[PDB]
């Protein structure tokens, strides 16, 4: 087997900003491999051929680089169109993949709009508890969640979910779900949910009872 | 113009088969190689194997090899996989490509046209319909300026569960979350709109959430307490 | 036909058939991309002006020793037991150095040529078979033996190999002309035509002198040309109207 | 599906005179009011054709000889005759090419072919909606590497009829040379019981196909609880052609309506030799006579140990 292992998993980048990602075998390919850019919810696309060929209608700004072992590919100045995950493919023995790098605008810090949803009347019905955390348009990504009752941190029944990179303004939005049954509900007097994120200096703590 | 046309989406148990299908058009079928590739929920992509419409002939990356078989018939233009003891790890996009008609080498693969690719779903769940919970404000009294507002979707297996506000009219504020597998193994989602403090004491709020695989179809009005 | 990513191997030669369209023979008689471009009934500037009947793109790679062979009448193993034009060939031989589209690092093995054959194959043949070749007077049966051979061979293209041992992609044309109705034509622009006036004419490039008339012949659909008993031009079919 | 159909009765061998029939239009140039002298691979005047049949009781297909190409011809009625198969090993051990015409297509493939040992098509007879259906085409088990595919623009065949005599004569020239399969073809009304007939015409250029295919033999293919059937009645005929001068009459229309088969009779040449078809009374002077040599001879030292070249 060869092995395609690439250096960046993720990278944020500006407007007009020039972007480089690597990909590097565990043998010397020549020049044996090709790259993609895959768009969020659409098949990859070929943007470079034999480590430094462009391909036919493809924007200038993309390029690539290098032989042997390591191989660059990168974009002059990066616009609003180029936002996806792009993945090195090798042809000296079979064509296998690599790890692939996502790229995301870079933007200013933003805190959450913050809030939390005690479970309904409709849900409880059910013979289920759900609580829900939500944290909406923030931009550095790692938002960090944490669940209490009666001032303890419980484990293995919550769960999250985050909204891709909003193409509007560059946003961020998560909500995490607590899942109990009734009865777990009915036992304890305080629920919160709290949020650990750089656009908050301390902390972000917002409770609810039963009731209340 | 050239075209690579998939198959609706595939659901199945765990050890059962699964046959998926690319129709061609727009260019002469035997000219290039088809391959096959997937992608798991939000991860890498990953190659099956390659067939030669000219020959019949089919290498595999190794791991699948006696697992898939790819076959094709040359009049109808289709190329296949027919997989074989379905993992639930096989839950996954699936594509097909081309090998490059121009300009290459003799040896490269590529993949330069792509179809629109499909999903095929694994799972020992039966299919079942969504519930929908209101995601409400907790009391009246304590929305200051701004609120949020929601549809829990919740325990649905057929994948693919649409959500949408007040008829489709209303979409500022709007989002709708990544289904997410529970420990039961079925999904479940919520979505949320942002809304003035001011107006929630006076407008109406509601969302359509539809199911298709269960026909299911469920509206319902949210309200402050 | 001449930029496609893969071309046929010697021994499998494939053949398109080039029809209803306009060639311009400069685009790629002007290229510097060919080391042989050898023409054998016409000459490559002449191209341009000419309307062909039938033409064929024959496609293979071969080893750069063995471009020698594709010339008609020529012989040894490519001439003999996998591509043979005919002595009276009409048609260009187009060929140029593929060190770098056909040949690998680690060799490239998908070329093959036919070593052996019973017998030389006819000119514009071509032979699939698989069949193990008796090379002994003994024969033999099963899939190998003594003196039993697979009758391919492979070519093993690397990029190390010298000049002569390096692939080299071949394209052949192979048309007739000025004979038949025509289907394929250079980039020529037609005029009106003028009748009962002394005039240059050049119907589907066959160029003349004389006087055009609505002549009471009936020609046959296969038939674009009428010849008189000096084996000369004596009536015509209009290319654009056919009368 | 292949199948060994044995339900049918022993006969020896028929053959007939082909007249004049079998000649074609020698290249594509119109002449007129001219006799043109033409050498060519052609069917000879008065030569012994083969005859086949299909009658009631009797039904033959064999593997025929393709050597030097084939004069074919089918004097027939009820869309009998379907085509053929030519190649050499016909079994998917070498590259066949396949003619067929179907109920609804001409089909023209070259792939190496595995056919079954006897081919044919068959048609369910006046079945109850007082119509008659094409539902069998055992050709061949497989066709693996295929390189030459055609099928012609849809129309529909009658495949019903019956008349004491047959209708139609469709004549077919076959050969292949320089990679080349070119047909000339004509059809011909006829109202005649049995025999291929007595006349002349000329067959036109069909079409020609750049198969590269090696063909030494030939077969043909006929249209009919998988034995005992019904063959509906139709006769064809096989010649040979050979390479031989012809002097051809184009009338004033330009159509060949006359030949001469230069090699005969020595009356024959004698009307090559002047470029006519009447000849006056005389004495004349035709080609010198030449025995041919029987064998070839070779003599050479008995020398046989090798020359020192390593050296
Ligand atoms: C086209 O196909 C033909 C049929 O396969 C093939 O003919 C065969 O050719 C070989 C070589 O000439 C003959 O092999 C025999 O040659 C002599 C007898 O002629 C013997 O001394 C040898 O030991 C050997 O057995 C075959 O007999 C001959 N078969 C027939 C039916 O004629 C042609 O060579 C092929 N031509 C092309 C251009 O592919
Ligand atoms: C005679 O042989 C023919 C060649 O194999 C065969 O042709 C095939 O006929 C079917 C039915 O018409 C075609 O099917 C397609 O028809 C139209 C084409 O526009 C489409 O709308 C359909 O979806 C379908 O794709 C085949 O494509 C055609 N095959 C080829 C290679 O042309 C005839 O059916 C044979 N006839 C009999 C009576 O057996
Ligand atoms: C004519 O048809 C033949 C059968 O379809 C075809 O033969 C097949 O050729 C491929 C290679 O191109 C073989 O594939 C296997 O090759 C070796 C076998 O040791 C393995 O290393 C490979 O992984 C691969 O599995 C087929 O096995 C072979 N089939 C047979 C029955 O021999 C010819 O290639 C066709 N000819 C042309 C011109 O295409
Ligand atoms: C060359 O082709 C000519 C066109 O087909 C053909 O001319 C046609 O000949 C026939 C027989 O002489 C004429 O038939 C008619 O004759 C008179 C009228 O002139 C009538 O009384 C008859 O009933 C009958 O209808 C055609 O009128 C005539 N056509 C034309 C356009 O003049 C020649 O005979 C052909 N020549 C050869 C050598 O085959
Ligand atoms: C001249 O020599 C060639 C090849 O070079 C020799 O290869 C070995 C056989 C060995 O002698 C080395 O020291 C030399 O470098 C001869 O080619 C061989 O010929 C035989 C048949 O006689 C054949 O079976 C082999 O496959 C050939 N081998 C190679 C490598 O080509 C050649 O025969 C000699 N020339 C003359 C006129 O005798
Ligand atoms: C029809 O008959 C032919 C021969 O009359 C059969 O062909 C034989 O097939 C066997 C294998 O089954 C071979 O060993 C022989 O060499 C073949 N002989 C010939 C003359 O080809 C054929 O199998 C029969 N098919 C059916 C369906 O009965
Ligand atoms: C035609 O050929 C056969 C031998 O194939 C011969 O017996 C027969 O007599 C010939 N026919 C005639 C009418 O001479
Ligand atoms: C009559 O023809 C139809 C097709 O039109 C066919 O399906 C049916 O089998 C035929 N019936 C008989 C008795 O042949």
């Amino acid at each position: 087997d060869i092995q395609m292992t690439q250096s960046p998993s993720s990278l944020s980048a500006s407007v007009g900003d020039r972007v480089t990602i690597t990909c590097q075998a565990s043998q010397d390919i020549s020049d044996y491999l090709n790259w993609y850019q895959q768009q969020p919810g659409k098949a990859p696309k070929l943007l470079i051929y034999d480590a430094s060929n462009l391909e036919t209608g493809v924007p200038s700004r993309f390029s690539g680089s290098g032989s042997g072992t390591d191989f660059t590919f990168t974009i002059s100045s990066l616009q609003p169109e180029d936002i996806g995950t792009y993945y090195c493919q090798q042809y000296d023995n079979l064509p296998t993949f690599g790890g692939g790098t996502k790229l995301e605008i870079k933007r200013t810090v933003a805190a959450p709009s913050v809030f939390i949803f005690p479970p309904s009347d409709e849900q409880l019905k059910s013979g289920t508890a759900s609580v829900v955390c939500l944290l909406n348009n923030f931009y550095p990504r790692e938002a960090k969640v944490q669940w209490k009752v009666d001032n303890a941190l419980q484990s293995g029944n919550s769960q999250e979910s985050v909204t891709e990179q909003d193409s509007k303004d560059s946003t961020y939005s998560l909500s995490s779900t607590l899942t109990l049954s009734k009865a777990d509900y009915e036992k304890h007097k305080v629920y919160a949910c709290e949020v650990t994120h750089q656009g908050l200096s301390s902390p972000v703590t917002k409770s609810f009872n039963r009731g209340e | 113009q050239v075209q690579l046309v998939q198959s609706g989406a595939e659901v199945k148990k765990p050890g059962a088969s699964v046959k998926v299908s690319c129709k061609a058009s727009g260019y002469t079928f035997t000219g290039t190689y088809i391959h096959w590739v997937r992608q798991a929920p939000g991860q890498g992509l990953e190659w099956m194997g390659w067939i030669n419409p000219n020959s019949g002939g089919t290498n595999f990356a190794q791991i699948f090899q006696g697992r898939v078989t790819l076959t094709r018939d040359t009049s109808i233009s289709t190329a296949y996989m027919d997989l074989n003891r379905l993992k639930s790890d096989d839950t996954a996009v699936y594509y097909c490509a081309r090998d490059r008609v121009l300009y290459g080498r003799s040896f490269g693969w590529y993949f330069d046209v792509w179809g629109a690719g499909t999903t095929v779903t694994v799972s020992s769940a039966s299919t079942k319909g969504p519930s929908v919970f209101p995601l409400a404000p907790c009391s009246r009294s304590t929305s200051e300026s701004t609120a949020a507002l929601g549809c829990l979707v919740k325990d649905y297996f057929p994948e693919p569960v649409t959500v949408s506000w007040n008829s489709g009219a209303l979409t500022s504020g709007v989002h709708t979350f990544p289904a997410v597998l529970q420990s039961s193994g079925l999904y479940s989602l919520s979505s949320v709109v942002t809304v003035p403090s001011s107006s929630l004491g006076t407008k109406t709020y509601t969302c359509n959430v539809d199911h298709k695989p269960s026909n299911t179809k469920v509206d319902k009005r949210v309200e402050s307490k | 036909v001449f930029n496609a990513t893969r071309f046929a191997s010697v021994y499998a030669w494939n053949r398109k058939r080039i029809s209803n369209c306009v060639a311009d023979y400069s685009v790629l008689y002007n290229s510097a991309s060919f080391s042989t471009f050898k023409c054998y009934g016409v000459s490559p500037t002449k191209l341009n002006d000419l309307c062909f009947t039938n033409v064929y793109a024959d496609s293979f790679v071969i080893r750069g020793d063995e471009v020698r062979q594709i010339a008609p009448g020529q012989t040894g193993k490519i001439a003999d037991y996998n591509y043979k034009l005919p002595d009276d060939f009409t048609g260009c031989v187009i060929a140029w150095n593929s060190n770098n589209l056909d040949s690998k690092v680690g060799g490239n093995y998908n070329y093959l040529y036919r070593l052996f054959r019973k017998s030389n194959l006819k000119p514009f043949e071509r032979d699939i078979s698989t069949e193990i070749y008796q090379a002994g007077s003994t024969p033999c049966n099963g899939v190998e033996g003594f003196n039993c051979y697979f009758p391919l061979q492979s070519y093993g293209f690397q990029p190390t190999n010298g000049v002569g041992y390096q692939p080299y992609r071949v394209v052949v044309l192979s048309f007739e002309l000025l004979h038949a109705p025509a289907t394929v034509c250079g980039p020529k622009k037609s005029t009106n035509l003028v009748k009962n006036k002394c005039v240059n004419f050049n119907f589907n490039g066959l160029t003349g002198t004389g006087v055009l008339t609505e002549s009471n012949k009936k020609f046959l659909p296969f038939q674009q040309f009428g010849r008189d008993i000096a084996d000369t031009t004596d009536a015509v079919r209009d290319p654009q109207t056919l009368e | 599906q292949c199948v060994n159909l044995t339900t049918r009765t022993q006969l020896p061998p028929a053959y007939t005179n082909s007249f004049t029939r079998g000649v074609y239009y020698p290249d594509k140039v119109f002449r007129s009011s001219v006799l043109h002298s033409t050498q060519d691979l052609f069917l000879p005047f008065f030569s012994n054709v083969t005859w086949f049949h299909a009658i009631h009781k009797r039904f033959d297909n064999p593997v025929l000889p393709f050597n030097d190409g084939v004069y074919f011809a089918s004097t027939e009625k009820s869309n009998i005759i379907r085509g053929w198969i030519f190649g050499t090993t016909l079994d998917s051990k070498t590259q066949s090419l396949l003619i067929v015409n179907n109920a609804t297509n001409v089909v023209i493939k070259v792939c190496e072919f595995q056919f079954c040992n006897d081919p044919f098509l068959g048609v369910y007879y006046h079945k109850n909606n007082k119509s008659w259906m094409e539902s069998e085409f055992r050709v061949y088990s497989s066709a693996n590497n295929c390189t030459f595919e055609y099928v012609s623009q849809p129309f529909l065949m009658d495949l019903e009829g019956k008349q004491g005599n047959f209708k139609n004569l469709r004549e077919f020239v076959f050969k292949n040379i320089d990679g080349y399969f070119k047909i000339y073809s004509k059809h011909t009304p006829i109202n005649l019981v049995r025999d291929l007939p007595q006349g002349f015409s000329a067959l036109e250029p069909l079409v020609d196909l750049p198969i590269g295919i090696n063909i030494t033999r030939f077969q043909t293919l006929l249209a009919l609880s998988s034995s005992g059937w019904t063959a509906g009645a139709a006769a064809y005929y096989v010649g040979y052609l050979q390479p031989r001068t012809f002097l051809l009459k184009y009338n004033e229309n330009g159509t060949i309506t006359d030949a001469v088969d230069c090699a005969l009779d020595p009356l024959s040449e004698t009307k090559c030799t002047l470029k006519s078809f009447t000849v006056e009374k005389g004495i004349y002077q035709t080609s010198n006579f030449r025995v041919q040599p029987t064998e070839s001879i070779v003599r050479f030292p008995n020398i046989t140990n090798l020359c020192p070249f390593g050296e």
